[PDB]
């Protein structure tokens, strides 16, 4: 519905810094309960990608504050839920994931050179699942090209 | 297009054309609708005078099967009369064998089996009728069922049988049907029947309204429509 | 060594079936996949239709 | 071919008859899908509803017909044949209970319904009731059963069962799914039923369209599920 | 475009609606049955269409009494009907005479029933050819009937697909004098000549008739026997 | 022969799931390379039948 992303994102703009790490998994069932809906065909889609943008603002926490992207098993667990609970027929809210995973390889392209190659290569083995589930539609397979380039 | 002769034979694609032709036989008949409220069921039939030869009070399609059940038939009239007699007989068997009023589900299922038994064999034709069945009970509420020429019998809140089957239920469903008592629904059915076909193809029609519910204390009878005269003083206000 | 009788036109259809079925995967020769795919595609299940009256 | 215009039930040349194999898609004019699954000490039926109208009810569109207190069934095909077949089934179960003193096993009922269909088929001048019937039930010393009855009178019965419109595809999934030897812990059964219909039709819809009938050897009574627990199972299989 | 229906003869030939039922029998599932010196062996060919079906529900080899076996090659929905008729009829004989009915008398009465359905003119014939056997009075028997009401007596025969090919193997392989096990061996040989490639403890279904009575073997002994019997 | 028009897009109505890919294999790919089928030695895919509605 066109109210859930509104309430969640717009009233939880504060809850990334003041919270340590809890509202990530405490917006996880919130993200799933909006992810099981597709009403306005761009409202739920764009607002869930804004909750994923707040998730990428917590990627600073997940790769910097806490252990170096060990919580990506929980991340691709909630994305496992969000990508196999409401199969979508490859549609209906799905193109929120293009910017989401291009933002993931954006984050990993800005995270790869300093620390190590561990969080980016765990991201590549997650997104191999996500995008061998996905298609050859937009640049995420060109992201596969540059990511097997990274594994080289 | 076949193979359309017997009611026993199938088609190369698997349906009986006799039953189809009987279904669209009722399509040419007069428009008859029905709707229930939260404490009753209201019938209404668009009935037409032939030219000037009728008597305004003959051959009323609103039948009355049991003390609390009546029909709202549309289609071939004499076949509906025979079917109404069969329904009276079945309610007679139930009243004689169990000592209380027939539940409308069981009555409708027996009648559906009877119609299906006339659709099965090759000696007989399918019925050319489609009718409505209303009831009311203190422990059951209001129940409105519906029987096609084939024999598929299940339940509705509102229905329509005739030409304007779609063209009535387009605006039947915009009624706030639960929160209304049936005394509103009387003029509602009046305005719905009055909307369809004022003068275009025919010259004149005439309204009958049947009426069952809690307000009749479990009885089923025609309204005193002349009492409160609710169609015309609102029908003339429904043209604008 | 298999029964379930397969005639010469049916044999050649199996071979071309399997060869096209591997080359459309951009391969060199079948690694025994498409032979058994040609069985479980070509037989082709005694029709469907009707499994009544046998 | 024909030729003979298949008007009555006779034998054509080479060598089949065409009336029953036209009756086999009188199911297909129903526009409906049914799936049965037997894994373990439970048994699950799943079947959708096609209600386009808001004026039409929802309780009396149920295809799951509780035949007796331990036997449920589901019907496809045209509705009148199905309901008449259902009252014959109820009548004959009651005849068993009168004659033999105990509750009828689900096998003899399928045999009797098939034999009635054969008598309607053997002698002409009656339409052979073009509907298909799937039965379920619990038996002592045998667990649960799932059976299918044909309009032709060919009963059989087995583990994973499907009939309707799209069930070449459903049986393709049930060959591709009942080949791994895992146990079936009742929510595996419910999950496989929901997801097999959800992969054949590919809709992934509300809990208010399908009907779920279960029977279990903990409550041998036939049982029809409510919207709440159907919703609970549907989000419980949502990963 | 004639014959049509069952009431009138052809210009010169025969009853085409019986000929078509015989053709529909010949288009059916194969079977084989062999009379040996001490017993009779029956064997059918029962393929499930999918991997879903169960092999414990429907049974092809079927006893009529405790000492009379009976298989078919055709349609089960008619098979069960005339099975039930033979059941009730044999029990009527055993009511009258207090003695188990001889197999010839079964074949007489079943042939009378099938003939009565071949009589005019609204009912169709059975699409079923039987293979009746039993061990009555020492000497075992083997009786084939047909949809036309006729009946025969065989030492070994077959019915279904490739009954001609199976019969040419039966004429070559079998003889008059064997025991029941060698009869089962040549029976599974002639069914394996013509059946599909996967023949297991469930695709076939074999019952025997000792002089000690009818016996319907289990998948246990079928799997023990057909564990590469040759 | 050459009254034959064309569509103003690949998606003139829709539903290009197997359409693009399998029509692409049945036409365009062995015309680009016959030697792949000459690992087997057969002519190009002998053509579907667009049936249905
Ligand atoms: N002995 C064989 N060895 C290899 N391939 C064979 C053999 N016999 C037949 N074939 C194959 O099967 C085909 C047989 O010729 P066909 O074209 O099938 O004859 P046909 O005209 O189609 O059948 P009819 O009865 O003449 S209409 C050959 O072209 C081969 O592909």
């Amino acid at each position: 519905m066109a109210d859930g992303g509104s309430e969640r994102a717009d009233g939880r703009i504060v809850k990334m810094e003041v919270d340590y790490s809890a509202t990530v998994d405490q917006r996880l069932p919130e993200c799933a309960k909006l992810a099981k809906e597709g009403r306005l065909q761009e409202v739920i889609e764009t607002l869930l990608s804004l909750e994923k943008q707040t998730r990428t603002a917590s990627d600073m926490v997940s790769t910097s504050r806490i252990l170096v992207a060990v919580v990506k098993m929980c991340y691709e667990a909630k994305e496992w839920d969000l990508l196999n609970e409401n199969i979508m027929l490859l549609s209906k809210r799905r193109s929120q994931l293009k910017q989401a995973v291009a933002k993931m390889v954006q984050q990993c392209c800005t995270y790869v050179e300093e620390i190590t190659d561990l969080p980016i290569k765990l991201r590549l083995i997650d997104t191999l699942r996500m995008v061998t589930e996905g298609k050859i539609y937009v640049e995420i397979e060109r992201a596969r090209l540059t990511k097997t380039l990274a594994t080289i | 297009t076949g193979y359309d002769l017997s009611a026993s034979t199938f088609s190369p694609d698997g349906r009986v054309f006799q039953v189809e032709y009987a279904m669209k036989a009722v399509e040419n008949s007069s428009t008859a609708i029905g709707i229930r409220c939260k404490d009753g069921v209201v019938f209404g039939v668009e009935k037409l005078v032939l030219s000037k030869l009728y008597e305004e009070g003959s051959n009323k399609r609103l039948f009355n099967v049991d003390r609390h059940v009546g029909m709202a038939v549309a289609g071939l009239l004499a076949d509906a009369r025979s079917l109404a007699d069969i329904a009276r007989e079945e309610a007679s068997n139930f009243r004689s064998n169990f000592g209380y009023n027939i539940p409308l589900k069981h009555l409708a299922d027996r009648v559906a089996m009877y119609v299906h038994a006339y659709t099965l064999y090759s000696a007989v034709r399918p019925f050319g009728c489609s009718f409505m069945l209303g009831s009311y009970s203190v422990n059951d509420g209001a129940q409105l069922y519906m029987i096609d020429p084939s024999g598929v019998s299940y339940g509705y809140w509102g229905c329509a049988i005739g030409k304007a089957r779609q063209a009535a239920k387009t605006e039947i469903e915009k009624l706030q049907m639960k929160e209304m008592t049936c005394r509103d629904i009387v003029k509602e059915v009046a305005k719905i029947i009055y909307i369809v076909h004022d003068e275009v193809k025919d010259k004149a029609f005439e309204l009958e309204l049947s009426w069952v519910g809690e307000l009749t204390n479990g009885r089923h009878e025609i309204v005193p429509k002349d009492i409160r005269e609710e169609a015309e003083k609102y029908a003339k206000e429904s043209l604008k | 060594a298999r029964p379930d009788k397969i005639s010469g036109a049916d044999i050649n259809s199996i071979c071309q079936e399997s060869g096209m079925l591997a080359v459309r995967e951009n391969r060199y020769i079948v690694l025994a996949k498409d032979f058994e795919k040609a069985y479980k595609t070509v037989i082709k299940k005694d029709e469907q239709e009707h499994e009544f009256y046998k | 071919s024909a030729g003979f215009d298949r008007h009555i039930t006779i034998f054509s040349p080479e060598g089949r008859l065409y009336q029953v194999e036209y009756a086999f898609k009188a199911i297909n004019q129903g526009g409906l899908t049914s799936v049965a699954v037997r894994g373990k000490d439970c048994a699950v039926i799943v079947t959708q509803k096609k209600v386009p109208d808001k004026l039409l009810d929802s309780s009396t569109v149920t295809h799951l017909f509780k035949i007796t207190e331990n036997i449920g069934c589901v019907m496809t095909g045209m509705t009148a044949d199905s309901r008449s077949q259902v009252q014959r089934a109820r009548y004959e179960a009651a005849n068993w209970k009168y004659k033999y003193g105990y509750e009828i096993p689900v096998d003899m009922l399928c045999k009797r319904i098939a034999d009635i269909s054969q008598v309607y088929t053997q002698n002409a001048e009656m339409r052979p009731l073009g509907c298909c019937m799937i039965l379920i039930g619990i038996d002592e010393e045998q667990g649960p059963q799932v059976y299918k009855c044909d309009p032709a009178g060919y009963y059989c019965g087995f583990k994973a069962t499907a009939a309707g419109v799209k069930q070449t595809e459903s049986t393709s999934f049930l060959e591709k799914k009942v080949k791994k030897k895992f146990d079936w812990t009742f929510e595996q059964t419910v999950e496989t039923a929901i997801t097999c219909l959800s992969t054949v039709l590919s809709i992934d819809f509300k809990p208010s369209e399908i009907e779920v009938g279960v029977v279990t050897v903990e409550n041998p009574k036939f049982r029809i599920l409510t919207e709440a627990e159907i919703d609970a199972h549907l989000v419980a299989l949502a990963e | 475009g004639y014959s049509f229906s069952l009431t009138t003869f052809s210009p010169s030939g025969k009853l085409v609606q019986i000929e078509y039922a015989l053709a529909a029998v010949a288009g059916g599932a194969p079977s084989v049955g062999i009379k040996a010196a001490n017993g009779v062996v029956l064997a059918t060919e029962k393929k499930q269409k999918s991997i879903l079906y169960d092999e414990r529900s429907v049974h092809k080899v079927e006893p009529i009494t405790k000492h009379i076996g009976l298989v078919y090659s055709g349609m089960g929905p008619d098979y069960r009907v005339l099975v039930h008729r033979a059941r009730k009829l044999a029990q009527q004989y055993y009511l009258v005479y207090q003695e188990p009915i001889p197999t010839a008398q079964l074949v007489q009465r079943v042939a009378s029933v099938m003939q009565e359905y071949t009589q005019s003119g609204g009912v169709r014939p059975f699409g079923v050819s039987l293979l009746i056997c039993g061990w009555n009075e020492g000497r075992p028997y083997l009786f084939q009937s047909d949809p036309s009401g006729a009946y025969f007596a065989w030492k070994a025969t077959a019915m279904g697909k490739n009954y001609v090919n199976g019969k040419t193997f039966l004429e070559k392989r079998y003889n008059e004098d064997l025991e029941l096990e060698d009869a089962i061996h040549t029976a599974i040989l002639t069914l394996k000549e013509s059946f599909e490639g996967q023949m297991t403890e469930d695709n076939i279904e074999v019952g025997i008739c000792n002089e000690a009575g009818f016996r319907r073997l289990t998948p246990t002994e079928v799997k023990d026997y057909l564990a590469a019997i040759a | 022969s050459h009254e034959d028009p064309g569509n103003v897009s690949y998606s003139e109505i829709g539903g290009l799931s197997e359409q693009i890919r399998e029509l692409r294999e049945v036409i365009e790919l062995p015309l680009t390379n016959p030697e792949l089928f000459q690992r087997v030695g057969i002519i190009p895919p002998k053509g579907c039948l667009l049936y249905g509605p």
